């Protein structure tokens, strides 16, 4: 069952990374009314909003992450939330952590001696899931700050979080099993 | 134009659907982190059993019990596990208080699209309960059949 | 004119009856999924769990009463039963407390005339428990007497 | 004719004083009955320890924990003890729900004789907590002094 | 304009600070009355109870959070501490929930923007726990390495 | 005793089956005011409503399960609830499961070698009780969507549920005891 | 400590019986405004109300336990409550049970072999306390069905309940100790 | 280590005593609007209020603990609270208990036989923390009976409470360790 666990971990890591990357890249996050000219049903993502149907179908406009006038900075929580949403620091951090976890998977499959690489990969996957949760919460909060729906990119991110958590659990199990086998061999040789 | 009664799942009305999704995600994340900080270290292990009982299944069970204001037969003992448990407890307190503030009011809202609660307002809860009982019986019977087949393969 | 059992007002009578039926069903199903399998019995032998019918009823009552007990299901099916009963209990108890706050906000201090029914129920339960204990003691004493004769 | 703030013991306002007296009496009665049905029978005894842990002190502790919605490390196992526990649990549910329905409203009532709760509204609770801590320290120190005197008499 | 930490609104800031101070004081006093006496230690020996300072803090937190833990004081003084903390917790938590129900009714579903602060706190706590576990693991690994060298 | 437990299980299974069959077949589930032709006191069951008083006393009319004039249609949830109530699928399912449990009890009575028949009977009784619960909830919900009272047929169904749960517990205990005896004899 | 326990049990039983008997007999239960003629401050008990101060000081009137006109029996709960309050069945039952417990104490002090007499006394004292609780609740509920206060007879009843519960606990302890001594002697002789 | 634990206990006791003494003595418990003569921004302590701005800046006036014109008397509960706040009994009691605990810690340096001195120090530190809590609650309650802020003197008292609790825990642990060593020697 050791090989099956390893294959499942590798496949899940790749799938979660691909889903998160597609969600970050694509712009089918939200289905809502808006204007793509720099009130029609549109689809928007983390960077661009594009109209569907109507007369401007296929036209995409970069999301104005700094709306409203009079430019008052009395409150810092709103500015911090707006900047965090605009940079999309947490979805990108989740993608980076998933990539680092996959790299740890590859290195462990190559090194085969340093058991800490499996643990590092598990930590990376769990942290990627946590960053995905933070990014989702930030995105929804920024959207709140009127009918709407969530597109397939949002659910791609959600599934990426779920798969990242599962792969982290599998990696921790693999690290535990490696250390248990090492301890059993050491005790037997003693 | 008749008055519309709340649906079967009106018990989800007090919280937005995004809140429910994030609650599920946070439950999964807390369970995974609790299992990780409880089991990953070889120094928490004694064939070689663990010092604690916080596997992934037990972590999920503990987290579900904590969110449901019930508790279980185990509790984290390490500093990191207790940090996870305490922050999950604070989250549970806030979220459950907010949810149960106006549950009865949310269960009897008529929408144009103090009386006793009627059975029609909690019929969905009852349906979910009976469905869960049936699912548990099915799972137990399937497990029993699997063990019976394994034993039949064993003693032949 | 609220009666002495006006604390049951926030829930309809059908809700209380179905709560009793659900409690019975959940206790029975928990006992069944915990004890029916011969593979859960290890060497009359002893089960791997403490979830007999009496203990299942006690667990379900403690869960519904927001109190808990000394045992918790460990198997998948028993935990499914426990979790679904936890969900049901959370919804039902929260709804009862919210509707009770609504009923009491129709700040005047509560009077003993509004809780006399719960006091009567408590004292009747204490008397019933004493009677049951005395009956058990008498039966055991008679068994000992016929054993020693 | 100035507005009068609630008293230091305003946490007792939601219930009448007769209700509080009867609550104390019922707590005592339930603890006594639980101890009685748990310990009286010789067939519940094994120098001869009891099958259960429900002495009078433990019964009082269990009853207080049940009323305070906290729980303890023991639970009745016999049929008679479980009847007492269940009826006390039902009583606790009803009484505590009725008490906590409008506690915050009762804590800020100004009498001619939504804002945040102030520390002045819960100062009485804090005073009682610190007084109980001081009493517990005094009791522990007195017990330690008594055992020290006994040991000094023993070893001389 | 409620903030992201608007769930703390029903209690004033002084109440929260004094809650923290009371929690610290109760945990310290519980540990003191449970462990200071040499006559509670039986044959470093082992105490008759599990109420060290860390476990006392855990017990107090579990009691305040309406969750409980695996231990309960058995001595007179420890039970006095536990009971008074139970009374304080009941009053304070009930007051918070009642004032929160008042605050949320100034039926509109709650939005994620009103609980984002609690979500941030939860994720920060998970990260802190992971960091603490990793620091402990690194320290133990270094200790093992210098032991085996 | 095994014989006493078997007799109790058989008697309880028969009593529960008869109670549920009477409840499903009789017309005293509810006492409410209504018309039994085509606002007098009436008693209603699962299929027809009959009058207790007036110039139409004693005349029962089949229940209009889909009142077209009273509501002029609704959403799909109410329609599904109305169809479930009209078909009476769950009370009849409870009757069927009680009958199957009794048949299993008899089969195990003359198939002593096979032990899973007792387990099947216990599962059937528990499932019949759960189906009874669902049917009760559906009936009460469909009634809701001015004083009414529940007749002796409703309480016959409730007692049938209780007895079915008790008989299921007894059957499971009997299964456990049979496996206990089997393993004790296998040990020595 | 056996003799001290026995003496404490006897003294407490006598004290509880005396307090309950005095509370039942006397009429200083409630201090409220009323008329003793068959609105002045009065004192009333379970049977009679008497004015204090004013012009009719020392005049006592039997309590009319069945007030109000039109004699409608639509509700049976109110009629049952009024009948139970009028009979004072529960305070009198508490007195009787306390007397029976004291008689059991006296008989046990003479028989010295039947250990069940101590258990019977404990049961009697606990039941007397429960009956006292029921009587107090019934009395307060009937009073509810306007300033007032409780006199020393009410608190005599309350203290009688407390002492009865304590004496019941002591009697159960004595029964437990007797059976433990018997079991120890039987085991030693075996 | 016993020496390291002793050094930590001594340093913490001195730090807590100094923090509480500074908090009691300084005049920055609260920032509020008021007059420092006989509605400008002011900073107030436990005894006197001083102005931060205006034509009276830098002039501090003793606090009128019993304002006769502002309230013209009240009930006995408010009077007792006002007297407790005016006397500052609990902050001064916390200072005294911290000093006594520090003296006990120092006294045990040349009295190693007497292990109860460490226990006395621990009790003194815990009691000083509890007195700090009571004083804080009294001060905040008496302030209540328009924006105000708490200055560094208030947080000095809060940190003093925290450090006193930590030092009390350390002293109790040291007492337990001393008794452990004593019983270990007694076994041998
Ligand atoms: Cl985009
Ligand atoms: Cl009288």
């Amino acid at each position: 069952d050791r090989g099956v666990q390893m294959l499942l971990t590798t496949v899940g890591a790749f799938a979660a990374f691909s889903l998160m990357t597609i969600a970050v890249g694509t712009d089918y996050w939200l289905y809502s009314r808006g204007v793509c000219k720099t009130e029609v049903m549109t689809h928007s993502g983390l960077w661009r909003t594009c109209c569907l149907e109507g007369n401007f179908k296929g036209l995409c406009k970069q999301i104005d992450h700094f709306p409203e006038d009079a430019d008052y900075e009395a409150d810092t929580a709103e500015y911090f939330l707006r900047a965090v949403r605009a940079s999309s620091i947490f979805p990108i951090l989740s993608v980076i952590l998933l990539f680092m976890g996959g790299l740890c998977i590859a290195a462990s499959e190559f090194y085969k001696t340093r058991h800490n690489i499996i643990l590092s990969a598990g930590i990376f996957f769990v942290s990627a899931g946590l960053s995905n949760i933070i990014g989702i919460i930030v995105y929804i909060s920024a959207n709140a700050g009127n009918s709407y729906s969530y597109g397939w990119s949002f659910y791609f991110g959600a599934l990426s979080f779920i798969i990242a958590e599962m792969v982290g659990v599998l990696a921790v199990h693999m690290f535990i099993d490696r250390h248990k086998q090492l301890r059993a061999t050491a005790r037997a040789t003693d | 134009p008749q008055k519309s009664k709340p649906g079967v799942f009106s018990f989800l009305d007090p919280l937005a659907y995004e809140i429910w999704m994030c609650i599920v995600f946070a439950y999964i994340g807390v369970s995974v982190v609790l299992f990780l900080v409880s089991r990953f270290s070889p120094y928490e292990w004694h064939s070689s059993e663990s010092t604690n009982e916080f596997g992934i299944f037990n972590s999920l069970w503990f987290s579900l019990g904590a969110f449901m204001q019930q508790g279980c037969d185990i509790s984290p003992r390490s500093l990191s596990g207790r940090i996870v448990g305490g922050v999950w407890w604070f989250f549970t307190l806030i979220i459950i208080s907010s949810y149960t503030a106006n549950l009865a009011a949310f269960l009897t809202v008529e929408r144009m699209v103090t009386s006793a609660l009627s059975l029609s307002n909690v019929a969905g809860v009852f349906y979910i309960l009976v469905g869960g009982l049936g699912l548990a019986m099915l799972v137990a019977l399937i497990e029993f059949c699997y063990k019976s087949r394994a034993e039949a393969k064993r003693m032949k």
